[PDB]
C-alpha cells in the first residue's frame, strides 16, 4: 500500500466542499480561519476549476463552494499578529443559509 | 482526443448562466427596470444625474 | 447522460446555481439606449398633450422635457410608459 | 402616431446588437474551452450521480452519496486512513 | 431518453412476471380430481370466483405482451441504429460548423433587424422634432 | 478534550451492517462508551449468548409488546446490579435506554439515554443547559456593556452624556398655496 | 475515539512567502520529493492511472468491463449487429420466462439453472444498452446541438415574423394615408 499522494488527498478535500456538514464543521473553528496559511490554501485551491484537474471530479458543487468563499477573501487583510478581521462572521452566514444552498442544489439535483 | 464544440451557453435546457448584462435588463418593462438601474448606479443616485453626453463620453473611455 | 452540469463546469468551473453572495452590473450602452428610448418616449408623450403657450418652451434630453418659463422656473418631466401620466 | 407607437414598442421587445455580439464572443470562447471527446467523457462520469436515478420511487432512497460525500463514506475511505496515517504523511525528507 | 424508458419497460417487464407468479400461486383454488371426494374451504385461504380468476389471467397475460409489443416498437424508435462512432462524429462536426455558420447568420439577421430599428426610430425623431418645431 | 454529555455518538457503520430496529438497541448502545463494561446488562448478555409489580407501567407497555425484552428482564431480576432497560420506544425511530440499579424489590433510576434518528445522546440535566444558556447570555451582555462604555462622555456643566460624534415656513407655503 | 472528519492535510505547511517567491525561479530551473518547492507545483496525473478515492478505484479515462472480464457470460459481442442481438435477447427472455412457467408447471425444482439462464440474458442486454450508452450519449449531444440550432432558427423565425408584421402594419398606414389624402 503506497502513501496517498498529493493529489489524492487534495482531490478528496476539494470534493468534500459539496456537502455543507463538512465545512460548517471546520469553520467552527476559530484557529482555522484565523491561519493565513488556511487562506492561502484557500486561494492555492483553483487550480481544480481548470481542465484537466476538473475531470476527474465527480460532484461539481464543492467547485462552486469553492468559488463561493473566495468572495470573502478579497474583504479579508490579515495583521501582523495574524488576526484576519472579517471572517467573524462569515461562519454565522454558513448557519444561517446552511440549509438553503443545500436545499437549492438538491432541487438542481431533481 | 478529438474535436472541440462551442454550444448556445445561455440555453443548454430544452422546451442563464452566461450573465449577459443585456437581456437580463432589457427584457423586463422599463417602470421596475429603472428603480433597480439607478440602485446599480450608485448610492444615493437619483434620476436628475442621467445624462446623454455623459454616457456618450463614458463609452468613448 | 448529463451533458449540461457537464457543460457548466467545462465552461465556468462550476455548475449553474443562483448566487445570493458574491463568488450585478448595468451596461453604460444598456443605460444610453434606455436613455434615449425613453426621451424618445416623453417626447412622443407630449405629442397626444396639448402644449400651453407659457410651456411650449421645452427641451427634450438627458431622459425628461424641460418644461421651462424663463427668468420663472425650469420643471422636467418624465414617464414610464404611454398610458401613465 | 399612437398605431406607430404601438409599432415601436413591439419591435422594441428584440435583443439587441451587443447582445449577440456578446453571445458570440462566449460561444468562442466555449469553442477554446470544451472538447467533445472531453466533454462526453466527463459527462458520463457523472451520468450516475447528478440526477435522480429514473428507475426507483425514491421513497426508500435519498442522495447520500448522489450528490455529496456520505458519512459511512467517509468513514470506510481511504481518506479516513489517511487521518490515521497522517504521522507518515508528515515524513518529509 | 429513450434507453431509460426501455429500462423501465425491462423491469415493468420483470416486474409483471413476478406479479403473475404472485397471483397464480396466492389466488388459485382446490380442483376435484373426482365428484366423490370432499372439497374443504379455509377461511385462511383468499378463494376466488374460477371464471374471474380465468378472466385476471387473461389480463394479466395481455397486459404482458401488450407492454411487450410497447418494448418492441420503442427498440424500433431506438435513436441512431444505422450510424457508427464515426458517423456521429461526421455529424458532430458539421453540425458544429452548420452552428457557427447559422450564429454567423442570426449576427446578420439581428444586423437587419438594427437596419430597420434605427430606420423607425429615424423616422419617428424626425416627425417629433418635426412636429415640435411646427407647434412652437 | 470533550466529557460525556457534549458529545452524540452514532455508528453509521453498525448501520450499514446490522441496521438499527426496536430490537437491536441494545447492542448499538453496547457499543456505545455510555455502556457499562462492567455491568450485570452485559453479563447476562454473554451467558445468554453462550402481572410482574416493581416497575412502572411505561416499561410495562415495553414488556407486554416485545417479548425479547421480557425474557431480558425475567433474567435481570435474577442478579442484582447496574442495568440497562428500554423504558419508551416510538417507532421507527426513536428509543432511551435508562441505566438503573436493581437491588432485592428496590429499584432506583439513573442517567437516561435518548436515541433520536439512530443517534446516541446522553440526556443531559437542565441545570447545565441553563448554565450554559446563562453562560452566552451573560458574556453577551458583558460585551455590550463593555462596548457602550466607551462611547459615555461626562461634563460638568450637564450631566453624563454620550460622545457626540465628529425651510421651517415651507409646510406653511403650502398650506397658504392652496 | 477520534474526529468525524480527517484534518486538513500536511501539505498546507509547505504553503509560505518564501515558497512563493522561489516558485518562478523553481519553474525556471505521483511525485518525487525533493524539496520543499516541489509542493507548491500541482503533481501530475498518476502514470498508473488507476487512484485509490473513497474505498474504490477510479480511471481517468473508464472503459466498459467485459462480461468475462467481469467474470459472466457474453453471449454475443456498426450498431445493427447489436440491435439484432438485442432483439434475438429480448425474444430468447420471453421464451426462457415461457419455459420457466412450463419447468414450474411439471417440476418446481429444475428452475435454478433455468433463473440463471434469465439472469444471464438480463445482463447481457442491460451490458448492450450500456454499450450502446456512448452511442447513446453521441446521439443525445447530437439531438442538444441540433436543439440549439432550432432555436437559433426560430429566433429566426420569430425575427422575420415580427419584421413581417412591421411590414404589412406598414401597408396599412400607407393605404390609409392614400385613404386620408
Amino acid at each position: 500500500n503506497p502513501l496517498p499522494t498529493r493529489f489524492e488527498v487534495e482531490l478528496e478535500f476539494i470534493q468534500s466542499l459539496a456537502n455543507i456538514q463538512y465545512v460548517t464543521y471546520l469553520l467552527t473553528q476559530q484557529q482555522i480561519w484565523k491561519s493565513p496559511n488556511f487562506k492561502n490554501y484557500l486561494k492555492y485551491l483553483e487550480y481544480w476549476c481548470n481542465p484537466p484537474y476538473s475531470q476527474c471530479i465527480v460532484y461539481p458543487n464543492c467547485l462552486f463552494i469553492l468559488k463561493l468563499l473566495n468572495g470573502f477573501m478579497e474583504s479579508a487583510i490579515v495583521n501582523e499578529d495574524g488576526l484576519l478581521e472579517g471572517l467573524d462572521e462569515l461562519p454565522k452566514i454558513i448557519q444561517l443559509q446552511g440549509p438553503q444552498w443545500m436545499n437549492e442544489m438538491v432541487e438542481r439535483w431533481a | 482526443t478529438g474535436i472541440k464544440l462551442a454550444l448556445d451557453p445561455n440555453l443548454i435546457t430544452l422546451a442563464s448562466l452566461v450573465s449577459n448584462p443585456h437581456e437580463i435588463y432589457g427584457s423586463m418593462p422599463l417602470e421596475q427596470l429603472i428603480p433597480i438601474i439607478l440602485r446599480q448606479r450608485g448610492p444615493g443616485f437619483k434620476f436628475v444625474d442621467l445624462n446623454e453626453k455623459e454616457l456618450q463620453n463614458e463609452i468613448k473611455q | 447522460v448529463d451533458l449540461v452540469t457537464a457543460l457548466e463546469v467545462l465552461s465556468l468551473g462550476r455548475p449553474n446555481l443562483p448566487t445570493h453572495n458574491f463568488k450585478a452590473k448595468v451596461p453604460i450602452g444598456l443605460i444610453l439606449q434606455r436613455l434615449k428610448d425613453l426621451n424618445l418616449t416623453v417626447s412622443i408623450k407630449i405629442a397626444l398633450m396639448n402644449i400651453p403657450k407659457p410651456l411650449n418652451s421645452y427641451h427634450i434630453k438627458n431622459g425628461r422635457i424641460y418644461f421651462t418659463v424663463p427668468n420663472e422656473f425650469e420643471i422636467q418631466l418624465s414617464t414610464v410608459n404611454r398610458q401613465s401620466p | 402616431l399612437e398605431i406607430l407607437n404601438e409599432c415601436h414598442d413591439e419591435l422594441k421587445a428584440l435583443p439587441m446588437l451587443e447582445q449577440v455580439e456578446f453571445e458570440k464572443n462566449t460561444i468562442l470562447q466555449q469553442r477554446s474551452k470544451i472538447n467533445s471527446t472531453e466533454l462526453l467523457d466527463y459527462a458520463t462520469k457523472l451520468s450516475k450521480f447528478t440526477k435522480i436515478p429514473p428507475t426507483f420511487d425514491k421513497g426508500a432512497v435519498g442522495p447520500n452519496n448522489f450528490i455529496w460525500p456520505a458519512e459511512d463514506a467517509l468513514r470506510r475511505g481511504m481518506l479516513a486512513m489517511a487521518s490515521l496515517h497522517s504521522k507518515e504523511l508528515t515524513r518529509i525528507p | 431518453d429513450r434507453l431509460t424508458q426501455l429500462q423501465i419497460c425491462l423491469d415493468q417487464m420483470t416486474e409483471q412476471f413476478c406479479a403473475t407468479l404472485n397471483y397464480i400461486d396466492k389466488n388459485h383454488g382446490f380442483e376435484r380430481l373426482t365428484v366423490n371426494e370432499p372439497q374443504m374451504s379455509d377461511k385462511h385461504a383468499t378463494v376466488v370466483p374460477p371464471e374471474e380468476f380465468s378472466n385476471t389471467i387473461d389480463e394479466l397475460s395481455t397486459d404482458i405482451i401488450l407492454k411487450t409489443r410497447q418494448i418492441n416498437k420503442l427498440i424500433d424508435s431506438l435513436p441512431g441504429v444505422d450510424v457508427s462512432a464515426e458517423e456521429q462524429l461526421r455529424k458532430i462536426d458539421m453540425l458544429q460548423k452548420k452552428l457557427v455558420e447559422v450564429e454567423d447568420e442570426k449576427i446578420e439577421a439581428i444586423k437587419k433587424k438594427e437596419k430597420l430599428l434605427r430606420h423607425v426610430d429615424s423616422l419617428i425623431e424626425d416627425f417629433v422634432d418635426g412636429i415640435a418645431n411646427s407647434k412652437k | 478534550v470533550t466529557p460525556l454529555d457534549e458529545l452524540q455518538w452514532k455508528s453509521p457503520e453498525w448501520i450499514q451492517v446490522f441496521g438499527l430496529r426496536t430490537e437491536n438497541v441494545l447492542d448499538y448502545f453496547a457499543e456505545s462508551p455510555f455502556f457499562d463494561k462492567t455491568s450485570n446488562n452485559q453479563v447476562i448478555k454473554m451467558q445468554r449468548q453462550f402481572e410482574f409489580a416493581y416497575v412502572d407501567p411505561a416499561r410495562r407497555q415495553i414488556l407486554f409488546k416485545y417479548p425479547m425484552y421480557m425474557q431480558l428482564e425475567e433474567e435481570l431480576m435474577k442478579l442484582d446490579g447496574t442495568e440497562y432497560v428500554l423504558s419508551s420506544v416510538r417507532e421507527p425511530d426513536f428509543w432511551v435506554i435508562r441505566k438503573q440499579r436493581r437491588t432485592n424489590p428496590e429499584i432506583i433510576p439513573l442517567q437516561d439515554y435518548y436515541i433520536i434518528g439512530a443517534n446516541i445522546y446522553q440526556s443531559p440535566t437542565i441545570f447545565k443547559i441553563v448554565q450554559s444558556r446563562l453562560m452566552s447570555t451573560s458574556y453577551h451582555l458583558n460585551s455590550t456593556l463593555e462596548s457602550l462604555y466607551d462611547l459615555i462622555e461626562f461634563q460638568p456643566s450637564q450631566g453624563v452624556h454620550y460622545k457626540v460624534p465628529t425651510t421651517e415656513m415651507l409646510d406653511k407655503l403650502m398650506v397658504t398655496s392652496i | 475515539v477520534s474526529s468525524l472528519y480527517p484534518p486538513p492535510p500536511p501539505y498546507v505547511k509547505f504553503f509560505t512567502q518564501s515558497n512563493l517567491e522561489k516558485l518562478p525561479k523553481y519553474k525556471e530551473k505521483e511525485e518525487e520529493i525533493t524539496c520543499a518547492l516541489d509542493y507548491l507545483i500541482p503533481p501530475p496525473m498518476p502514470k498508473n492511472q488507476q487512484y485509490r478515492a473513497f474505498g474504490s478505484i477510479w480511471q481517468v479515462k473508464d472503459q466498459l468491463p467485459d462480461l468475462e472480464s467481469m467474470g459472466l457470460t457474453q453471449l454475443y459481442k456498426n450498431y445493427q449487429y447489436k440491435i439484432q442481438e438485442l432483439r434475438k435477447l429480448l425474444k430468447s427472455l420471453l421464451l426462457n420466462y415461457l419455459e420457466l412457467i412450463g419447468v414450474l408447471s411439471i417440476n418446481p425444482d429444475m428452475y435454478e439453472r433455468k433463473v440463471e439462464n434469465i439472469r444471464t440474458i438480463l445482463v447481457n442486454i442491460h451490458h448492450l444498452l450500456n454499450e450502446y450508452r456512448p452511442h447513446q450519449s453521441r446521439e443525445s449531444l447530437i439531438m442538444l446541438l441540433e436543439e440549439q440550432l432550432e432555436y437559433k432558427r426560430g429566433e429566426i423565425r420569430e425575427i422575420e415574423q415580427v419584421c413581417k408584421q412591421v411590414h404589412d402594419k406598414l401597408t396599412s398606414i400607407q393605404d390609409t394615408l392614400r385613404t386620408g389624402s
